[PDB]
């Protein structure tokens, strides 16, 4: 009943740079036989895990001498001296001294760029999915940075929990990211209601676009 | 007595396999890569026959991580008396194996506990496909099956030391066996030579395995723990299961039960499981006592047995016997001595590894030579 | 009340019948390895006691090492 | 040669027997009850027989009020290291019994030193209720007690440790004793067969004890310093006083000296106590010879015996023997060796445990068949 | 000056006539006991050399005392 | 079988001897003052002899210049905790030294590493005057060396400890050597009873050193390193070169053959260097097997061997036997078994030491009993 | 390709012909010595933990020197 | 040879209030397997002394736990929690490491109370031992605390040495002690003088009394 | 390849004062059986060196008790508590621990004195060697301390430099010292010139003594 700390989950770098990921073992992960069984490894989007160290410091086959590990006791470090962009991937950091082994959270490696405020779009249903008996408000958060934003829907200024669904892609060779907001409502109720606005909160400032269908 | 027959083999033999596979340029480099990562795995060597491999301990990452960097500072400091202590307990472990391996050849049984501890083989015999009942039985006599191990010293090749530790793998486990002790049977005639003696040369274990029954002739190759008799077969001989007729009928047609003559009108005594065989001769004084009470029985110079339920000790002329205080009922049975099935001047008074038909046969041999010579005059 | 042993006087001998096998019938055979560090003893002009006791034992380790060099 | 006849027996019954009682419920709070507050009592277990018993340490103490109470729970620095070396003084003796006896099966032949010390041992034998005799006698040759004393690990329960020393007290001391080397005597014909070997079989050490001789067979189970033989009764027999006749008359009446027949043409030699018995037959080279002077003399192809004083070495072919340095008057006893008594074709020459008496039965029937055979023809 | 040795040829023997006898013929069975102290459990955190040297040896009193529980 | 015949000698008498020169009065100042500005230094004793003296450890410079002076202050003050480590380092030597020595009375073979560490053995091998041959020879086998070395505890006078190392000198060297391994042969008639065994008991091994032949016949005495077979020549017998001759031609006239004879019906097997041989006999399964293939042979109840190549395990009944895997040619010599050479009710049953011309002559006598008993008739 | 074997049928023996031979035919002696010092102890009643676990070695020093003396 | 110092050797305790008796060793108690073997001991007037404690620390079957053992090296304590009536006794500490075991002095405890003059009277001899041809003159100091006083006779003025005899009751219900000191002349010297004095210091003052017989 | 130095090279004693002299080890000197193995030895002119002392601190047999070694590392002293007249020679430090041994470069040892000046004489050759071929002239210092001192010849002001030769006697017992400088020159050259002078440097002044041939 290990628990495993990676610390942090979301690493903005900079390529050349040098980045570094803290694992934080509860208990001590010196093994029997005078070594620690602490392995990292990395996992692209779509791929399974790839070991890249085991024993803290022993450095996996087919890895580039940039990755590096260290630490002791219950903390430990995996660090990359220029960060390249085949190393923005997941990281996960593993106990292996008692059975059966315990994962970390992970940490996301993402590119750090300057903040960029979105570009703010709102797309009321069409009139063939209100004869579906449906409808459905789309609003896009187009080449935004960092990732963190809010958005809060209001039917006649009312605000909206459930019935919405938020989307968000990978990062982009802009280094921006993206957003979709889908608010779902039944063809009724959005005839019954008559203002419906998309609230956007980032680093930029506070932008609502609206409509009026009826 | 017997034990002559049973042939020579090699104890050490699949151990030896094991480190000439090993001596190989890559075979080391096989079994350091294998054990890169983890403390045990599993290496099918050159040969195709896998074998399971430990890395118990690991001097080269205390000296190269804990010890050598301290050592070089450019200043020879060291700054706490701990370093020396940690390196002398880690130390330890290296510095007894390799005394006790230079006093035994390489070959050392039993397996010691610094060689390689309970633990470490608690985990090897719980970790091998064979019958759980085997299992048990390895693991509730840990140090039995030490007993009956050995270790083969290997090699010292690129930057490991391995070795062979050689456990027994039980076949036959929970059939019946059984203990047979014979004592001197001889005339008690009053006078001083002239005695006959004849005697048992079947005494040792027998356990019946698969059809027949394996004999073990030396009390000291088997080990017994109050129900198990743990033997090794390859000081044994296989025999049919007619030597049992030897017990009840030692004269039966469907076994010929091996016997010893002797013209030698000695006292002895056979301390059994339960109780004790004394064969008085002559004037030996013979005596049974108890440690509560005193004498309690004399010998009058026969085959006798008695119990151990009230006998404590046994004392044949200046010789002192314990007997053995284990539990468990005794049955005696009567019947005159077989000797006295025979006359003298025309019993051989000389055969060591005879029969029941060797020496029926030299008595009747010579009994026709005596009338054929008769006949004619 | 599990192990009975009987006496025969004719033929002068005992048999102890209360008892259970355990044979060999078979070798088991595995291998246990110690990883080792070679050494090139540091040439330290200092006789300071905590390490002139670290040299003695590394002498007694390295001392090892050759004495384990006694194979075949 | 002989050894056969001497019966088998447990040496560690007696340990055996305390074990058992000592596999109680509350004979381990009585032990721990006597010694509360003393280090050595005598208690008496539940059969009635009392033992002994010695408190040698006291891990407990130690542990449990100066090491225990720093250690828990969290905070648990520890300054002044000398504590942890203190404990491996403490649990020095513990690890060293413990390895001992894991690796011997519970039995130690000789205790050592960690087991129990020389301290401890002199006040076990100065505690004994035995004869003032007995203790100087075991008090001046205690090492010699200790090969011929067992250890035996009885029981680990509640909070002690307990095990068994099995210590040898001496009833027949300083009583006339003696040793007996005897050597093939053979024929010196010039054929390489058709030879005829004669030898005496009953060699050893005789010890007079009471009313009888206790013949101990085999030299190895008999220590010797420099007066006393320490000898095990166990593996002796009793025979009358009248087997040491058969070392000056041989055909005597009186008893039936015990011998063997061969045809083993083979030179040897037997190093005695003030010189060396050298048996020199065929073709094979003997020699006596001294490291100042050189050879200097030669066998002349028999059962020749040459004292110790000018001789420093024996060669007997490609056998080198050292002679004995003890000081000691020798005597040469003349006489015709006794194989000159029998002619062959009527000698029976296949003898292993054979007598005086034996071998004259046989060659009397040989004899008599010989004229029994021409009185007809 | 006190042992004495004569040898006869005809049986061709020797025999060492000036010893004294020291036979066993009995046993006397003392017991040797050890107070122990069962300890569970330390907990000891940190991996500091006096602490982990401590824990280690602790760790080989509760090995040698397992150990010991086997034998009969 | 055959190895009672070698006759006793003392096998440390020479360090004996040199512990009793060791015991006057100023043979230690000699001892002290050779060695009291040396480390060693050869010694003449009072009998002539000289001998090598080694000062491996001076505690008394250590205790009087590191201990002493530290421990008398009038205050005991030690404020450096690396002094009692220190000193438990060099008092570990002697230590272990008294373990061995106090658990077995003064005599321990193999030399221990703390008794004589190989750095100084070798030292000692480069300093005795000896051929390069023997010097290079002990370089080589130093673990063997110990195998047949023994220490002797002699004195403890004014201030040192001496004890003597008693190492062999080998001078007989790379001479021809062989090894013979007998199994029994027996008839294998389709009677239960009246069965026929014959076995030779000249087995054990074979050097040739000087015009003859040295015998060795327990395979335990003789330790082999993969050429070389390392013997003691005091527990050996001398033979003529025409022993050889027993295994090819067994009815040489020129010498006379020991063998055995017995109705012991038994199946065995006996692994030889390069191969097996198998004894099977009655209705016993024997097995040839292979650990790829499996079963690969049966044998049809006959004497049987079987080369190591492409077998790897025998199996006759219940026993399993494990080859040894060494390379080399195996030839197999056919030729009819002897035992078909005699026919039963004449052939004598009992015999154990006996030889062709022994057992021939018996047949002989019998068979002229037979026939003079009936050209009577 | 150094050692070879026969097997004779006849006999039912086997010859391993290929081995060399090393006999002892002879001793040698030499004597290894230790000089020792003899310890009168001080009679500190200073209980040090140092002091004391000094005193100990010393007295296993000591006894290791009696067990010693009992010589044969 | 061991020395065994008790300290004090005289204990005033009050009921409810702790005691504690220090024990000196000459020589160190520390036993070859590990053990002290130090033993405490209580003895009642006219009574058998009863082991208390026994190692320093372990305390005998039947022991209130109110006293308690303690101590190391060649310094040990006895100590009583709350002192009770019962407690009032002799106490004695024994080494038991060495053969054959030492006794210290011993300790008495009394109860502490208030400072109290003593009452102080002197008898005359009575005409039937003049008869009987001694002469006997008893001093009696009654009711005093504690029990360290002096005593001093005069004959004529000239203090006697020797030919005086002092007794001490034990402890009364009041806290108090008595004290009796005879006198003994022969009758010719009683009659050769004429003023006989018996002066007593405490802690009061110094007080005489005094007679003119003849 | 072991380096020993001994200090100073030139050891002026005064008798009944002690004197020490210093032996430097280039590498340690400890054995692997725990000694160390340095002995002192003493060379007497015309004698062959006699071992003082061994193993550091031992003094061999007819040793005076005087004589006494110490040190330890790679720092070792000979002293000499009350110097007498027989410990005038010459003294050797030898290390014995590697084999084969090594000796420092040896110490003289004479008496301290007070300052003599020299008396200073100049010889010309006589008749007799200008016949036989050559020229020597001999410059004779007499009864001087201490032994340094500087010899110079000049021939018509010109100094020389080879073709001189320099002899000194040992201390004698006025602790003082002589010196005879040869100066060797051809006949014809010795004809060819007319100043002949030899100036003499000492702890007195600058003296020169000179003579005119031809």
């Amino acid at each position: 009943v290990k628990g495993m700390t990676q610390s942090p989950l979301f690493l903005p770098v900079t390529l050349g740079q040098p980045a570094s990921i803290s694992c934080r073992s509860s208990q001590s992960l010196v093994h029997s036989d005078g070594n620690i069984y602490l392995s990292w490894f990395q996992q692209r989007p779509g791929q399974s895990p790839r070991r890249l160290i085991y024993k803290v410091f022993d450095r996996d086959s087919g890895v580039p001498d940039r990755f590096s590990g260290s630490g002791s006791g219950t903390d430990f470090t995996l660090k990359i001296s220029r960060v390249e962009a085949e190393d923005v991937a997941h990281y996960y950091c593993m106990q292996a001294t008692h059975w059966p082994g315990t994962f970390g959270g992970g940490t996301k490696l993402t590119v750090l760029r300057t903040v960029a405020a979105p570009s703010v779009f709102l797309f009321p249903p069409s009139s063939e999915e209100l004869q579906a008996n449906k409808a459905t408000l789309v609003c896009l958060i187009s080449d935004f940075y960092p990732g963190a934003v809010t958005v809060a829907w209001k039917a006649d200024s009312s605000p909206s929990k459930a019935g919405v669904e938020t989307t968000t892609p990978s990062k982009q060779s802009n280094n921006k990211y993206s957003l979709s907001s889908v608010l779902s409502l039944t063809p009724e109720q959005w005839k019954s209601h008559r203002s419906y606005s998309c609230q956007v909160t980032h680093e930029g400032s506070t932008v609502e676009k609206t409509f009026a269908p009826t | 007595f017997l034990g002559f027959l049973l042939g020579v083999g090699s104890a050490i033999a699949s151990g030896v396999a094991v480190c000439k596979v090993l001596h190989l340029e890559g075979e080391v480099n096989k079994i350091k890569s294998a054990l890169l990562s983890t403390n045990k795995a599993v290496v099918s060597l050159s040969n195709g026959v896998s074998v399971l491999t430990f890395k118990v301990l690991d001097l080269k990452n205390y000296i190269d991580k804990q010890l050598l960097p301290i050592l070089n500072k450019q200043s020879c400091s060291i700054s706490n008396i701990e370093t020396v202590i940690e390196f002398q307990q880690k130390n330890n472990r290296l510095l007894e194996i390799t005394r006790e391996f230079s006093v035994n050849a390489g070959v050392t049984t039993p397996v010691s506990t610094y060689m390689l501890t309970n633990s470490e083989l608690l985990s090897l015999i719980n970790d091998m496909p064979i019958t759980n009942d085997q299992k048990k039985l390895m693991s509730n006599n840990v140090q039995i099956v030490r007993q009956q191990s050995y270790s083969i010293m290997c090699i010292i090749k690129e930057e490991v030391l391995a070795y062979v530790v050689q456990l027994p793998l039980y076949g036959v486990i929970d059939t019946p066996c059984w203990k047979l002790h014979t004592s001197p049977l001889c005339t008690t005639n009053t006078k001083e030579g002239s005695n006959i003696c004849l005697t048992r040369t079947d005494r040792g274990w027998y356990c019946d395995n698969a059809g027949s029954v394996s004999f073990f002739p030396q009390a000291e190759t088997c080990k017994v723990q109050s129900n198990r008799v743990f033997c090794d077969t390859m000081n044994s001989l296989t025999l049919p299961s007619e030597v049992n007729l030897c017990n009840v009928d030692i004269f039966n047609p469907k076994y010929d039960c091996k016997i010893m003559t002797s013209k030698t009108d000695v006292s002895s005594s056979v301390i059994t499981s339960l109780g004790a065989i004394v064969s008085c001769y002559g004037k030996t004084k013979c005596t049974a006592s108890n440690k509560n009470r005193g004498i309690i029985k004399t010998f009058s110079n026969g085959c006798d047995y008695v119990s151990n339920k009230g006998v404590d000790t046994v004392s044949v002329g200046n010789t002192l016997y314990y007997v053995n205080k284990q539990e468990g009922k005794s049955l005696y049975v009567k019947g005159e001595p077989i000797i006295n099935f025979y006359d003298p001047l025309v019993f051989p008074s000389d055969e060591f590894d005879a029969s029941i038909s060797q020496v029926n046969e030299k008595i009747n041999q010579s009994l026709a030579f005596i009338r054929k010579s008769d006949e004619l005059l | 009340q599990n192990i009975t042993e009987e006496f025969y006087q004719s033929t002068c001998s005992a048999v102890s019948k209360g008892y259970l096998s355990a044979l060999r019938t078979g070798w088991y055979t595995s291998v246990i390895t110690i990883e080792l560090s070679n050494i090139k003893e540091n040439k330290c002009n200092g006789t300071d006691a905590k390490v002139k006791l670290i040299k003695q034992e590394l002498d007694k380790y390295k001392n090892a090492v050759t004495e384990l060099q006694l194979l075949m």
